[PDB]
């Protein structure tokens, strides 16, 4: 999990800047707020 | 774990220069009938696994194929824990002065007895009956 | 769409008999997201 930095936050906000409310969500949430969901995908845990 | 994860986990212990997060979470779920807001008192006692250390080289061979490697985890089994009704399994300091080096010498043994039948016994550096029943203590509040 | 604008996800059961049923969560465009899917959580 990566706590998004100020620069990272700017990136996300700019990605969704065209949509006002999309950018709003990101921008309103404080920097080091938006966290990165780097969920693991590899397995080994068998299907049961 | 699997080729995209266990073979990678293998590799880490084999070579991969990384520090496996050995979070020894000591969750202590109590009750709420006698009180205990966040009864579950938990603390992830992490042991960053130094790339290919003695412990990780034992784990290299453990995950290679053999099942006879006593992985030395430097004193990391809290034998005295001042846990309260909050969510923290903080061990008593002074009870275990180093409290990371004064916990209790813990060992690990993967028992892959192909018949890989990968089991996992938590031994002790001085396992008498603590390979099946590790006797620590929780100073409860 | 938030159901059609999330992120194209794929699944791959890896039963490599040796069934050794594993389960990798890939992506429709998996680059390294078969082992590490990078989404985001706008936290509050």
């Amino acid at each position: 999990i990566i706590p998004f930095t100020a620069q990272a936050y700017e990136e996300l906000s700019r990605q969704f800047d065209p949509q006002p409310l999309a950018m709003q969500f990101i921008s309103q949430y404080s920097p080091e707020d938006i966290v990165t969901a780097q969920i693991e995908g590899s397995s080994g845990a068998l299907w049961r | 774990i699997s080729p995209p994860s266990r073979a990678q986990m293998k590799r880490e212990l084999y070579n991969g220069t990384a520090d496996i997060t050995l979070r020894f979470t000591w969750n202590f779920q109590r009750d709420l009938a006698k009180g205990g807001t966040v009864e579950y008192a938990n603390e992830k006692h992490m042991l960053a696994l130094a790339p290919n250390s003695t412990a990780r080289r034992q784990l290299a061979s453990l995950l290679e194929g053999t099942s006879d490697q006593s992985v030395v985890i430097p004193n990391l089994f809290p034998k005295y824990i001042r846990a309260p009704n909050g969510p923290e399994a903080n061990p008593v300091k002074q009870l275990q002065p180093n409290e990371e080096a004064d916990y209790l010498g813990v060992r690990i043994q993967l028992r892959r007895e192909q018949g890989f039948l990968e089991w996992w016994v938590i031994e002790l550096q001085e396992c008498r009956t603590d390979c099946n029943l590790l006797p620590m203590v929780i100073f409860s509040d």
